[PDB]
């Protein structure tokens, strides 16, 4: 939420581990884009007819490597070691 | 519960076709080999974005 | 060519040698021009025809989008009494094209409405309504003494 | 073509800076034209294109891996061909300006160039410098060439064979340190890399603002009117201007180096290869 | 192309878009392919060829006339003889290498007897008599006598500011 | 050198550059450099100090760096200068007091001597060198061996006309007959590869 | 070498000019160069943003 904006991205692959995250790379291509304008401090997930993990971003400098094809292979972080 | 997030949570930063190049850039990201806080409805903080997960 | 030779060398005789006078580019011709099917009318006027107006420290804020803006209809009226015009022009806004436009209306007096520029301190313009130290579009103003006064 | 991309006015408002410009393409055309003399004063240092006959006994000695090769594309020898392969077509100007311009010399006929001299010192020892090639055994040379360093020549006639098998086995030697140690060639790529890094600089710092409102000329041009437009014009001549001349600064003091370093090279070939 | 102003020529683009992408960049900032607003195709962008003027002359004391070189353009859209360092034109082909004065570049070089570009010769071309039982002695010698001349020194010059 | 000209380019290419350095420094001083004027006087006797200060600024940045841009080009040119300088000294010292036997140093050839001469910016060398010519080919060998003892020539080589076989020096024609005071005896003659009977 | 002055001249010589430049590089931050005060902090602390 920048600036009067939100903005949804997402992405959606099988895996085959069942303990938690796997080990890989995948970039998020953006889904939603809404000009709201609003103040957002909190939020709440809603069930259906109890599993989910929540991490929070920060502002960081990143290098990110391009494929011929247009799509993200890898990315440095350059403020971890 | 606390688990490591190895190297999740990159987007596309901009819409600009690019290829075989390598950017800099600097936006709002996920750092990379941190904690992500396993869940179970409490209301939770909203600091600058959330990157949220599930099965 | 040899006069163009005669010309870099400022002399009139040349050696035998080679020698570079300048470089020429292909003329482009038959300008094209490509724009979206969005051609409804945009609501502009009403935010001048807004019967009333709000205070200064609470200011009415409008967004604009999906519009064919027009502007020449805008500038060639008469019934405005200033249209300082930071940022860009009075009269190459017809041919940019913008995301989004933010309307920003209320009503001041007459002593501070001078105020109203980026980069500069005051009472009203430190307090109330501050504009950013880059262009913000510009600013309109016009008397009203039969409705509010 | 750098500073005022493809306009009008931005030339007419240039034009009042006087003269900075007849200088820094004066400049860059002195180097361009120096980095050709730096060449032709080294190599083409032979009057004449000799070649070695079809016989090829030479005593023992063994010449293959450095002769050329005449089933090659560009008949280059071995060696020749694994420091080609060890180190990383109408080219337009691009809208910047850049601009790579073809070398004089084309890379056969600084093949030949070297083949004939190797021919000559083969073939004639060192009586091909000073006038006509006077033929000589290859054996009487070398023993020569030991009766000058205080040996006396019996040395040689009495040790041909192990002179010879100590000489093939030290040119077999180095095809294995030149094709295994690529590291080796490391003064050839520093020069490329500099050249590369200041070069890439220059096309970067184009897209600054320099205090102006915008990095492209096209936008500026489209939005102010002309009255006020000349204000933000400026601010963005006056970096161009410092960037260009502290790239042909920086290329005027590199290039002073690589023609000392030509010197040197042109007087190493003078008297190491020609005589002793 | 609403508001991206610019000049070149268009071509069918082959470079795949994500649904989402406008335009791209190949390097830095360099805006070479753009999806229309209307139609919903790419076209890469490309700009129109253009590149300096060198001229080739034998002298106003000899003669009267020169031959023009572009530099780096295939001048099919501008006695054409097309080299690798541009193109070269009111100069005429020949099979002969001699030695050249006016080298132009990519061992093409041209001169005047009107005004012919060739190919220049590295020198004559000799076979030494090799053998390993004969040697070549001299029986006479002479006497020459070079010239070479190098600067020492340059004038001498203060400037003032004030 | 009294018909052929052009031999000294050098000199003139020199004084040359220094010319058109100094004319476009002179010619530099007649710019706007985005001011009203060119020329201070009309300036200060056309204005008052508040924007005067300002036009004065503009002139002054702007001839501050032509300076500076000629400065630095000075600078370079007396230092490649400085280095052709030294090698002329170097030539002086080596070639006219003495004798060279380094090649491509001094002359085509086998330098003899050398003569200095003045010149209005450097100077000129006279190298006196030999060349020899009219050659002629001969048969050769290594050693020859005499009673089973290989003998080798001190100074020289073996060359034979077609019959007999003579020692000469190797950049002259001087035949000489075989004794022992020539040829020394190393040996015995089964290993070196072209012993001819004499 | 332990009676005779100025015997080491070109050693001195680099050293007085690396010493000179490196001088007259730091004095040159006292210079007004046409701005109000040739100090920042009482600069920034006198006048407005513009
Ligand atoms: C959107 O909501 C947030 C709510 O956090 C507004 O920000 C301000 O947040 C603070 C707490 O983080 C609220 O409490 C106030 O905090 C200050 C500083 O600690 C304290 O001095 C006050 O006594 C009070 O406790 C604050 O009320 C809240 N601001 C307002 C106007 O409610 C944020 O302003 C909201 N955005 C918009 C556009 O209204
Ligand atoms: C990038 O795009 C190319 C071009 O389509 C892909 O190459 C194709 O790959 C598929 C799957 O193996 C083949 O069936 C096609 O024949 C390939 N195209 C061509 C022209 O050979 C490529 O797979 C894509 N991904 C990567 C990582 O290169
Ligand atoms: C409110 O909208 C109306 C309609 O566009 C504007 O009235 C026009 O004003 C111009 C100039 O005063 C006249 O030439 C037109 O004839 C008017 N049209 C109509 C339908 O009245 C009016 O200007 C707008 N309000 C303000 C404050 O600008
Ligand atoms: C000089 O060296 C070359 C390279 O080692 C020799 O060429 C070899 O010849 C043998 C015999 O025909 C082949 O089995 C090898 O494969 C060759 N080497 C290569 C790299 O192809 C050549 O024979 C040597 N000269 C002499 C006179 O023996
Ligand atoms: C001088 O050194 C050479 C080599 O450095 C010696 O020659 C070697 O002798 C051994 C023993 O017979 C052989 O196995 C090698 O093949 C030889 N090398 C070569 C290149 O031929 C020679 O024996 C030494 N001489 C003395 C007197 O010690
Ligand atoms: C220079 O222009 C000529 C003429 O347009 C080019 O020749 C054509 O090249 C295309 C591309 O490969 C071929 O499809 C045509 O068959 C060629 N035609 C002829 C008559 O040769 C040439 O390739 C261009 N060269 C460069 C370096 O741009
Ligand atoms: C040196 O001996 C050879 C014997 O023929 C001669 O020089 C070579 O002559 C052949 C003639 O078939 C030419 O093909 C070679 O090019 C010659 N070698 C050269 C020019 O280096 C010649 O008769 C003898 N030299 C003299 C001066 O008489
Ligand atoms: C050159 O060397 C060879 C070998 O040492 C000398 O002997 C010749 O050898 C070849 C075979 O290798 C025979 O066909 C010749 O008939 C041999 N020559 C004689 C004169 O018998 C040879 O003499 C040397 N010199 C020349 C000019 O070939
Ligand atoms: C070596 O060369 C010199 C000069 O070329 C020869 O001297 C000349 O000989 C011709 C004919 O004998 C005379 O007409 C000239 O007058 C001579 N010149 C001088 C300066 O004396 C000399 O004969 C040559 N030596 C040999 C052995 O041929
Ligand atoms: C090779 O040199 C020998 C040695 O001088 C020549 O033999 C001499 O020939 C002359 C001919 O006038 C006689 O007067 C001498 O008596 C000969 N000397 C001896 C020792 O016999 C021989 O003629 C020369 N051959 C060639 C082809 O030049
Ligand atoms: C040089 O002379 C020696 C003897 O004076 C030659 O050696 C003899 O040659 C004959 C004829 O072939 C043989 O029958 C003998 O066995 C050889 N040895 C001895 C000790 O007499 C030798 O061949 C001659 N060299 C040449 C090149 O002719
Ligand atoms: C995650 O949190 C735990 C406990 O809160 C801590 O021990 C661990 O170091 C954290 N992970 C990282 C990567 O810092
Ligand atoms: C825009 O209009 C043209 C003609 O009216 C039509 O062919 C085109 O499909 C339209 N664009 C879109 C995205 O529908
Ligand atoms: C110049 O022309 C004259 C007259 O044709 C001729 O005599 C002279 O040699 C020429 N000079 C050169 C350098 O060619
Ligand atoms: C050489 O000349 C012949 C005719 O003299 C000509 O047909 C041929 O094309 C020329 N060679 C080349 C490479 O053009």
């Amino acid at each position: 939420n920048i600036d009067g904006y939100f903005k949804i991205y997402s992405k959606h692959t099988p895996i085959n581990l069942v303990r938690d995250l796997p080990q890989g790379f995948s970039a998020l291509e953006p889904l939603v884009d809404l000009p709201i304008g609003i103040n957002i401090t909190r939020f709440q997930t809603l069930l259906a007819l109890a599993a989910y993990y929540v991490g929070y971003l920060q502002p960081r400098t990143f290098l990110l490597k391009y494929n011929e094809n247009g799509t993200i292979t890898d990315a440095v972080d350059c403020a971890l070691d | 519960a606390y688990t490591n997030s190895f190297t999740r949570g990159v987007y596309y930063p901009d819409k600009v076709f690019r290829s075989s190049v390598l950017h800099s850039t600097q936006d709002l990201f996920l750092p990379f080999f941190s904690n992500v806080t396993w869940f179970h409805n409490p209301v939770l903080p909203f600091n600058d974005g959330v990157y949220f997960a599930s099965t | 060519p040899l006069s163009e030779t005669k010309c870099t060398l400022k002399s009139f005789t040349v050696e035998k040698g080679i020698y570079q006078t300048s470089n020429f580019r292909v003329q482009p011709t038959e300008s094209i021009v490509r724009f979206p099917n969005i051609t409804n009318l945009c609501p502009f006027g009403e935010v001048f025809n807004a019967t009333r107006f709000a205070s200064v420290y609470a200011w009415n804020r409008k967004r604009i989008s999906n519009c064919v803006a027009d502007y020449s209809v805008l500038y060639n009226s008469a019934s405005f009494s200033t249209f300082k015009c930071y940022g860009v022009s009075p009269t190459k806004l017809n041919d940019l094209c913008f995301t989004n436009v933010y309307a920003d209306s209320f009503v001041i007096r007459g002593d501070e409405v001078r105020q109203i520029a980026p980069g500069q301190t005051g009472k009203i313009a430190d307090y109330n309504y501050k504009l950013p130290d880059d262009f913000t579009g510009c600013v309109i103003a016009w008397n009203s003494n039969n409705l509010d006064s | 073509m750098y500073i005022c991309g493809d306009s009008t006015e931005c030339s007419n408002l240039l034009l009042q800076y006087g003269s900075f410009c007849t200088q820094l393409n004066r400049a860059l055309t002195g180097i361009a034209v120096e980095q050709d003399k730096n060449t032709q004063e080294v190599f083409a240092q032979v009057k004449q294109i000799y070649k070695t006959p079809p016989i090829k006994d030479f005593g023992g000695f063994n010449f293959s891996q450095i002769l050329p090769d005449p089933s090659k594309p560009s008949k280059r020898s071995f060696i020749e061909d694994l420091l080609f392969n060890k180190v990383t077509l109408i080219c337009a100007q691009k809208f910047n300006g850049l601009t790579v311009l073809p070398p004089l010399l084309t890379d056969e006929m600084i093949a030949q160039y070297t083949s004939a001299l190797l021919a000559g010192t083969i073939t004639s020892g060192w009586t091909f410098g000073a006038g006509a090639a006077l033929q000589i055994p290859f054996a009487m040379q070398m023993a020569y060439r030991f009766n000058g360093i205080g040996v006396t020549q019996n040395v040689l006639y009495e040790n041909q064979k192990l002179i010879a098998n100590q000489f093939n086995s030290a040119i077999g030697k180095i095809q294995d340190s030149l094709s295994s140690t690529a590291s080796a060639l490391g003064k050839l790529q520093d020069v490329v890399n500099q050249n590369a890094q200041a070069l890439n600089t220059l096309v970067k710092q184009l897209s600054s603002n320099f205090g102006a409102i915008s990095s492209v000329l096209n936008d500026i041009l489209a939005r102010l009117d002309p009255p006020e437009a000349e204000v933000q014009i400026d601010r963005l001549i006056t970096g161009r201007l410092q960037s260009l001349q502290t790239y042909v600064t920086q290329q005027l003091i590199r290039a002073a180096e690589i023609r000392a370093s030509a010197n040197l090279a042109a007087t190493k070939m003078s008297e190491c290869v020609l005589g002793q | 192309f609403n508001g991206l102003t610019g000049t070149g020529v268009l071509t069918e683009s082959n470079k795949k878009f994500l649904p989402f992408q406008q335009f791209g960049r190949d390097i830095d900032d360099t805006t070479d392919a753009v999806r229309d607003p209307q139609t919903l195709e790419i076209l890469d962008i490309t700009p129109c060829s253009f590149g300096g003027v060198s001229v080739i002359t034998p002298g106003t004391n000899t003669s009267n006339q020169v031959a023009v070189l572009y530099q780096g353009v295939n001048c099919t859209e501008v006695n054409v003889f097309q080299t690798r360092a541009g193109c070269l034109i009111g100069a005429e082909h020949v099979n002969n290498s001699y030695e050249c004065d006016i080298p132009i570049g990519a061992g093409i070089c041209a001169s005047y007897q009107s005004i012919i570009a060739y190919t220049m010769s590295l020198g004559a071309e000799n076979s030494v008599a090799y053998s390993n039982n004969s040697i070549a002695i001299p029986i006479n010698f002479t006497i020459s006598v070079t010239t070479e001349i190098l600067p020492v020194s340059m004038t001498k010059t203060s400037v003032d500011c004030t | 050198l009294s018909s052929t000209a052009s031999a000294l380019g050098k000199l003139q290419d020199v004084v040359n550059q220094n010319a058109q350095a100094l004319n476009t420094l002179v010619k530099q001083l007649s710019s706007n450099f985005g001011a009203i004027s060119s020329v201070l006087n009309d300036i200060l006797a056309r204005l008052d100090p508040p924007e005067a200060e300002v036009q004065i600024d503009r002139l002054i940045t702007g001839r501050l760096q032509s300076l500076q841009t000629y400065v630095t080009q000075q600078l370079i040119r007396a230092a490649e200068i400085r280095a052709s300088a030294n090698l002329a000294a170097t030539k002086m010292s080596e070639c006219v007091l003495g004798q060279s036997k380094r090649v491509d140093f001094c002359g085509k050839g086998y330098h003899l001597m050398s003569f200095p001469q003045s010149a209005p910016h450097g100077v000129v060398f006279l190298h006196v060198t030999y060349v020899p010519a009219q050659e002629k080919n001969f048969t050769t060998a290594p050693a020859i061996c005499h009673d089973g003892k290989a003998h080798f020539p001190r100074e020289g080589v073996f060359v034979s006309n077609g019959t007999h076989w003579f020692v000469t020096q190797r950049n002259f024609y001087e035949p000489q007959i075989i004794t022992t005071h020539n040829t020394f005896v190393s040996g015995n003659c089964d290993v070196v590869i072209g012993i001819v009977n004499n």
